[PDB]
């Protein structure tokens, strides 16, 4: 399947070269990257939007300075999410509540 | 299943029906040519006095005798079956005037003809396929109120029982409903569950379904979800072989590519308006899209030109800029504008931002009714 | 026989009617006697569903025996309510065949009685012995100086306002409402006070004496512990008052909550004219309101005009916006809005730079001005600074070159406010715990 | 258990995405695009 | 904030049962 | 009285002979005719209550106004529109519309709504307008000559920034003790027997 086997090789392993030339930065010039991976600018950007889509790497392009700030995603507060949840399981008790008083009187 | 109708008939009806589509002449043919054929008696006079056409004379004249004599024929043989046979065949020869009346498009005498028939019946077979036939009239006819009533009757007969092929029959006319009623997640999700075993082929041709589906999965599904079903899906993929626009359409999407894209939407939504299912959604369909697509943009971006979003749009500035901002002003986004400097900024709120909100607004609501109910019952 | 099975299930409605009135009346007797009041409001709590079967002469049938002990009530309540009882009736009801021992009824027994009698004359229209019969309740409420009995009080208040309302008189009620309140006031009582705040404040208010009202509900305190209705209807009044006194964020969240407290089941007249307030007083600060109440069933028909204007605003064209006031006005001062009407004449270009604010950062004041319709750009840095007076945006301006900086948000949660709400919140539902473990009752 | 006397009296939740435009896209493409 | 809300509805919870309960048994004392 | 109260410039005696003048006017509807000269003055209060910025008492009088009376009459209507101008900003057209004035009357109430406009765009620039130099300064306030503007410096002058810019609209610690206190409070809420 070197008609697509070599594309899969390609994109993989862009991804990766991509991974590692990024993960020793910070905000970081694209067209530093560029030169760095030898490939177009546009391209690389690119590949970065949909690692960053997809969720691969914790960064943001940014098409102004034209650069790339990567930064450290905190785990979520699944405090406040089952609180969350929690909040709306009490929504059904309580109107199952209300239900029974209002029968009941 | 028969066409008992036929919803092509329903989608002439509403082509007809659209302004300049009322000039369609191959469609008048096409549509009259029906009504001779499958003797459209009732339905033919409903849709002349609609669309103010001439009242056939003639052609309509020995269109309704054949369709007494055809009516007076029936009857008599359900008498010679009520005066001679039993139940099982009596039962067969009212569901047959029945589905003759949908033939000829006695509305309310098919009603009538297949709800005696219900109640007769025992086997929960015909059961199911009666109310398959009611429901199908009934989308043929918009009547809400009794497609979700069928639909109603069909589930408590299935969790009486029922067979698997049924059971898919069902998830598609709901899903159908859904379409019907915009109720794009719950229809996206029946519609990926039954194009494994897509069976209702009566209902519409297996081409169109799948656009169909494509398109809801598209509207109400996150960009993984899509990935694994749509993109990824078997048959979602080799029917779309032979489909060759909304596979780029899809692509377009998926793959980012844009203005492409654009052109995909605004030809879907040529058809989608033309389409008498989706005509009361598409409004509101083609304004998701672009949102979708805005937002996929720039979900990847914190501060990217105006500019750049005009030429990737492959569109003007002006233009981009007062869709950007009307969207903005629906607040589903989270943007904002620079027009002095062209830019557009991600006012993206932290995860704990945004659920410490939402904590807020629910507290407030379940405050409200523990407050509501002590006080009902303190006093 | 049409008209005999008419009044035999007329009859045997009657029968029922006038065993729950014994009941009621047993609640009353049984409160007073265990010195707690609320059973008279449970006992007052289905009184709607009384007037409305109305016992259109089930009133006689009880009354003829129920006031034998203090007859002295016969005088006045039998010839109002004349003697049509069908000469043959075989019931002869009433407590203790009438009396056992021959007591006077409770001041609160015959009170609700009576005011019974004067529901009935109420629907019945005729508000001329009607009136003369409540005030002369109101003496018997006002010699009465009984705690429990302070429910019915608030309850006849309620009624004689709404009769005399009616009449489209009022006037001496405020002036007798007025010293009713203050002595419910003197004597702490809560319900009775908060309704009888209430029915002055319409009563300021249906003659429009606003500015009079704010004061007096600025320097009137209201009670804590009043119903539902209670709170509804005055929260409704300090909205209209707030609103026509140009304080517009009070306005949205007083009658917000109002709506909120208010019951959902019914109450369909209260709840339309609410919406109306809320809707023109957001529509005014610039939030579009919700479809949601537009698409409420019983809210629709009231509605209409208003989604109209709503249409016409967000629209930003002042031909459809005073043309549906030319159609509309008419109801429009019916509930009494054209004040409100003027202030969104103003208000318009309000919202138009509230939600350019909303969408830009940066934009500058010409392109604002264009997009505005607002000739002369400068009218526009006038309008966009009477703005952040206002606080519907939060936005610098710099004429230096020109240009409306939007403030920059800030991570709130990176503060003490959250902390601030949440402790609000734990002292509410702490509160509300401690009043129910309260609120337990125990057999002995 | 109160009535307030005193006051008298397309199925799917839209916004006011009404906004009474034309065509969403056909013409503005075409318009966009002949321009461009 | 949220276990005060757990403890509220409990208790609210609490107050419904011992006042239906109660209205139960002094209607049979009355019956 | 009103009027001389007015000739004199004495706002109290304007104040109370108008008072009593809505005492009698809004009190004994139909036991009395129309006071001829009752909209006049009253729409000269509404011009009093604009200039005094009494917006609140001004709605409320309008209000108490019968509705027609709000438009169909000269008097009512001008101060009307002059106040709905003032409510939009558009302070330029109020300026021009200083001639269109229904009676004489109106008059040295306009110089207190003048005066008082100038106020407001002075809280205006004050909050808002960073930074704003005695030039533009002088042609948006609309005050006399730049020695008379250097005058009102005498109203707070802000700062004059470098360049008269007169200045701008200028501009932790662990609240402890009262956390504390707080949470102390829903340990004992939460402890009590009770």
């Amino acid at each position: 399947i070197i008609s697509t086997h070599l594309a899969k090789l390609y994109d993989n392993l862009l991804e990766q070269n991509l991974i590692r030339v990024i993960e020793p930065f910070s905000r970081v010039q694209i067209e530093h990257i560029s030169s760095l991976i030898k490939l177009s600018k546009a391209d690389v950007e690119r590949k970065l939007s949909q690692m960053i889509l997809d969720k691969k790497f914790h960064g943001i392009l940014d098409q102004g300075e034209g650069v790339l700030i990567i930064f450290d995603e905190p785990p979520v507060d699944k405090t406040y999410e089952a609180a969350l949840e929690t909040i709306q399981n009490m929504s059904k008790v309580v109107d199952s509540l209300y239900n029974k008083a209002k029968k009941l009187t | 299943l028969p066409k008992n109708p036929d919803l092509r008939i329903a989608q002439l009806r509403f082509l007809l029906s659209l302004p300049e589509h009322r000039g369609d002449a191959a469609v008048r043919d096409e549509l009259m040519a029906a009504v001779r054929d499958n003797n459209m008696a009732p339905y033919y006079e409903a849709l002349c006095k609609s669309l103010d056409w001439q009242i056939d004379v003639d052609l309509l004249n020995k269109m309704k005798k054949a369709n007494e004599d055809e009516l007076k024929r029936l009857d008599e043989e359900l008498e010679d079956a009520e005066k001679n046979l039993g139940e099982s065949e009596i039962r067969d020869a009212m569901m047959a005037k029945a589905e003759y009346l949908c033939r000829i498009g006695d509305k309310e005498g098919a009603l009538t003809a297949f709800r005696k028939t219900y109640d007769k019946t025992v086997a929960l077979g015909h059961r199911l396929d009666i109310v398959f036939y009611l429901l199908r009239i009934g989308l043929f006819y918009m009547d809400n109120d009794l497609i979700t009533r069928n639909t109603e009757k069909a589930k408590s007969l299935i969790e009486e029982g029922g067979d698997w092929d049924r059971r898919n029959r069902l998830k598609v006319y709901q899903g159908l409903y859904c379409v019907a009623i915009r109720d794009f997640k719950q229809a996206a999700e029946l519609f990926l569950d039954t194009v494994s075993t897509f069976t209702s082929y009566e209902l519409m041709d297996y081409k169109t379904f799948v656009t169909y589906t494509v398109y809801v999965s598209m509207i109400a599904l996150e960009r993984p979800d899509l990935r694994e079903k749509v993109i990824k899906g078997a048959e979602i993929l080799e029917v779309l072989h032979s489909l060759p626009a909304v596979r780029q359409y899809l692509f377009s999407l998926y793959e980012c590519r844009y203005s492409v894209f654009f052109q995909s939407l605004a030809v879907v939504e040529q058809e989608m308006k033309k389409d008498w299912l989706f005509a009361p959604h598409y409004r509101y369909y083609v304004r998701e899209m672009r949102i979708h697509a805005y937002s996929q943009l720039l979900e990847s971006y914190r501060s990217l030109t105006l500019g750049y979003m005009a030429e990737a749009f492959g569109v003007g500035v002006e233009f981009i800029d007062q869709e950007l901002s009307r969207f903005i002003a629906a607040g589903r986004l989270h943007c904002k504008i620079d027009k002095v400097n062209e830019i557009v900024e991600t006012n993206r709120p932290d995860s704990k931002n945004w659920q410490y909100q939402e904590t807020i607004k629910k507290g407030d609501l379940l405050l409200n009714r523990v407050q509501k109910l002590s006080r009902v019952i303190n006093m | 026989t049409a008209a005999a099975a008419a009044e035999h299930s007329q009859r045997e409605l009657d029968t029922v009617t006038l065993e729950d009135i014994k009941e009621h009346v047993k609640q009353l007797e049984k409160a007073v006697s265990g010195k707690e009041p609320r059973f008279v409001l449970r006992a007052l709590r289905m009184l709607p569903s009384t007037s409305r079967r109305l016992n259109h002469y089930v009133l006689y049938k009880a009354v003829q025996g129920f006031f034998t002990s203090n007859n002295a009530t016969r005088d006045f309540l039998l010839p109002f309510l004349e003697e049509p009882m069908d000469t043959e009736a075989d019931l002869q009801f009433r407590p203790r065949t009438g009396k056992a021992a021959s007591t006077p009824l409770l001041p609160e027994v015959e009170a609700y009685l009576q005011l019974l009698v004067v529901i009935f004359m109420m629907n019945s229209k005729r508000y001329k012995e009607a009136q003369k019969i409540s005030d002369d309740l109101m003496q018997k409420i006002s010699t009465q100086n009984r705690r429990a009995l302070d429910l019915v009080a608030a309850k006849c208040y309620y009624y004689h306002a709404r009769v005399y309302e009616f009449l489209d008189k009022l006037d001496v009620v405020r002036s007798f409402l007025h010293a009713r309140l203050r002595t419910a006031t003197l004597r702490h009582d809560a319900d009775g006070q908060a309704t009888l705040l209430n029915l002055l404040l319409r009563n300021y208010l249906h003659y429009s004496l606003y500015d009079q009202a704010e004061k007096l509900v600025s320097k009137s305190v209201f009670p804590e512990q009043a119903n539902n209705n209670e709170w509804a209807r005055y929260l409704y009044y300090t909205g209209r008052i707030k609103a026509i006194q140009l304080e517009y964020s009070e306005a949205r969240r007083t009658m917000t909550n109002a709506l909120r407290k208010a019951p959902q089941h019914t109450a369909v007249g209260f709840k339309q004219t609410v919406h109306k307030l809320l809707i023109v007083v957001e529509l005014l600060l610039g939030e579009i309101p919700d479809r949601l109440q537009f698409r409420q069933p019983s809210l629709k028909r009231s509605l209409m005009p208003y989604f109209l204007l709503t249409q016409a605003v967000r629209t930003g064209n002042l031909a459809k916006f005073n043309q549906v006031l030319d159609q509309f006005g008419e109801k429009f001062q019916a509930d009494g809005t054209y004040t409100l009407i003027i202030r969104l004449r103003h208000n318009v270009i309000k919202t138009g730079v509230r939600m350019i604010s909303l969408s830009y950062s940066r934009i500058s004041l010409a392109d604002i001005a264009q997009k505005l319709q607002l000739d002369s750009p400068e009218d526009a840095e006038f309008i966009v600074a009477k703005a952040i007076r206002d606080g519907v945006i939060e936005a610098s301006i710099n004429h230096e070159k020109g240009y409306v900086q939007s403030k920059e948000m800030i991570d709130i949660y990176s503060t003490r406010e959250p902390q601030l709400a949440f402790h609000q919140r734990i002292s509410f539902c702490l509160d509300i715990h401690n009043m129910s473990v309260k609120a337990m009752r125990f057999p002995p | 258990d109160d009535e307030f006397e005193e006051f008298p009296a397309h199925v799917w939740e839209d916004n006011w995405d009404d906004d009474n435009v034309e065509d969403d896209f056909s013409n503005q493409l075409r318009a966009e695009l002949e321009k461009h | 904030y949220l276990a005060s809300l757990i403890r509220s509805v409990v208790a609210l919870h609490n107050l419904i049962n011992n006042k239906i309960a109660n209205r139960d048994a002094e209607k049979k004392e009355g019956q | 009285g009103a009027q001389w109260s007015i000739l004199r410039k004495d706002i109290p005696s304007f104040e109370r002979y108008m008072a009593q003048l809505k005492c009698y006017y809004f009190d004994y509807k139909e036991q009395l005719p129309e006071s001829a000269y009752m909209h006049q003055l009253l729409g000269l209060n509404l011009l009093f209550l604009l200039s005094q910025n009494r917006v609140a008492e001004f709605h409320t009088e309008l209000e108490r106004l019968p509705a027609k009376d709000i438009q169909t009459n000269v008097y009512i209507k001008h101060p009307v529109s002059l106040e709905q101008y003032l409510m939009e900003g558009s302070y330029n057209k109020v300026f021009l519309a200083k001639g269109n004035i229904p009676a004489e009357s109106y008059t040295f109430f306009i110089d207190i709504l003048l005066d008082t406009i100038r106020d407001e765009i002075a809280g205006c620039i004050e909050k808002a307008y960073e930074k704003i130099l005695f030039t533009e300064a002088t042609r948006i306030l609309f005050f006399n000559t730049p020695k008379k503007m250097t005058d009102y410096a005498k109203k707070r002058g802000w700062v004059l920034g470098p360049n008269n810019y007169y200045s701008f609209a200028s501009q932790t610690t662990i609240p402890s003790t009262e956390l504390a206190k707080q949470v102390i409070e829903y340990a004992r809420q939460l402890e009590m027997i009770v």
